[PDB]
């Protein structure tokens, strides 16, 4: 289960 | 970081995300958020960023140790996986205290205030995947709180389009997947998330269509992989 | 790390590098190594490992920032790039001075010695990197040393085949090519290092074939973007 | 050109 990855601007 | 101007910590928070230094890219937007102004739209999401990989390299290297030390029932392996621990919590109690002193409170817009209110729903969910016991039942309450109350505002607020919207809606779900021992819950959430998301794409411009169905997709694959 | 066991120290290191957290991989083998005793082979690679996983993540940052640095000619660029850079010193300096206090001069086996020398030619190879002017020639006479010392007892002591042997020939042939200004040097040291491994793979066995022919292909993939 | 990786005991 993926949660928003969220790791790029 | 009170020595440096506000301009160039945003600055070097940008240069150490290109260099993936993801740590220094943390550290130069705590310092711009204790500079006490508000946040642009651009700005929290370096703050969010900068932390999703600090926090994210902590949640790798503790799910390693913790299958490990799981296997094995020296000290050494229980030792190094709470060290790793007490670091994440550490990380995690950070920006719940930058969003606390004084992000959420000062925050007025809906683009704002849900977006602080889902990184607190992020930041509890993280500390509950560590916790063990009945501190664990109030941590999980407090993300679910967040959650909701960043729900409430977005449902009012915003388009069922909106990327923050949707993300928020995303990472709810998985709250209630992984967290909250209610699949059914985190089904519904991403199903009626998805088809009402859908819905309301005919509004959009070719940019944002793209913006938000990428989002849409992973709400799929979550749908797929709970079904 | 003076109130941890050795033995501990040494099983947090494999620990950490399971994790992917090399700085912490490095700081217990620095521990380790400060406990005084001679490193084992398989100590002697966690070592390694660990910092060079450490210095080559800064030293990819550096790059990125030099890169834009380089492309701009604020002081942000500049100021971010030279704390890069005094933190990518720093960990070279670390490394070379467990190598002098005291790994190197308590090596006397030819697996270990030419092992030690060699990290010393690598960390001052990574120091000549981001030096400038004549500091910088006296940095790069102090690495060719290393490698120059360690390639006389590597040909006197070790077969042609020796996975040690071969990555020490392998690094000095990129501090001849992107250090020394002498690709000339360079390429004559992999074609040679690579002819001779060769013709001693009949004496090898299957495993040992496989650990030589890996380093081989190197030196390879090295002659053949150089010509 | 590549130096040996060394990134993995
Ligand atoms: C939880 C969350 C954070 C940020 C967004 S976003 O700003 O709309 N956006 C999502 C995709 C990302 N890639 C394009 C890099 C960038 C940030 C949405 C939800
Ligand atoms: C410079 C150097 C260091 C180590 C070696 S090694 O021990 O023979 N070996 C090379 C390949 C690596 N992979 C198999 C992971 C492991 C270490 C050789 C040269
Ligand atoms: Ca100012
Ligand atoms: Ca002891």
């Amino acid at each position: 289960a993926g949660s928003i990855p969220g790791r790029r601007s | 970081m009170g020595s440096m101007e506000r301009a160039s910590l945003i600055q070097k928070a940008k240069l150490a995300e290109q260099a993936e230094r993801y740590e220094d890219m943390a550290a130069f937007m705590k310092g711009a958020v204790e500079k006490g102004e508000e946040l642009s739209c651009e700005e929290r999401n370096l703050l969010s960023v900068a932390y999703k990989n600090v926090v994210g390299g902590q949640r790798a290297a503790w799910r390693v140790l913790s299958s490990i030390e799981q296997k094995s029932n020296g000290p050494e392996v229980r030792e190094y996986r709470e060290k790793v621990e007490t670091e994440l919590q550490g990380v995690c109690d950070t920006v719940l205290g930058l969003l606390d002193s004084h992000l959420i409170k000062e925050a007025g817009d809906a683009e704002s205030r849900v977006f602080y209110l889902k990184m607190k729903g992020d930041y509890y969910r993280y500390l509950a995947e560590v916790a063990t016991g009945d501190d664990k039942k109030r941590i999980i309450d407090s993300a679910r709180s967040a959650y909701q109350e960043a729900m409430d505002i977005s449902k009012k607020e915003m388009p069922p389009t909106n990327p923050i919207r949707l993300g928020l809606a995303l990472n709810f779900s998985v709250f209630h997947y992984e967290i909250a021992n209610s699949p059914e819950e985190a089904i519904s959430l991403a199903k009626t998330t998805f088809d009402e998301a859908m819905a309301d794409l005919h509004t959009l411009s070719e940019d944002s269509y793209k913006d938000s169905t990428l989002i849409m997709q992973l709400l799929r694959d979550n749908l797929t992989l709970w079904t």
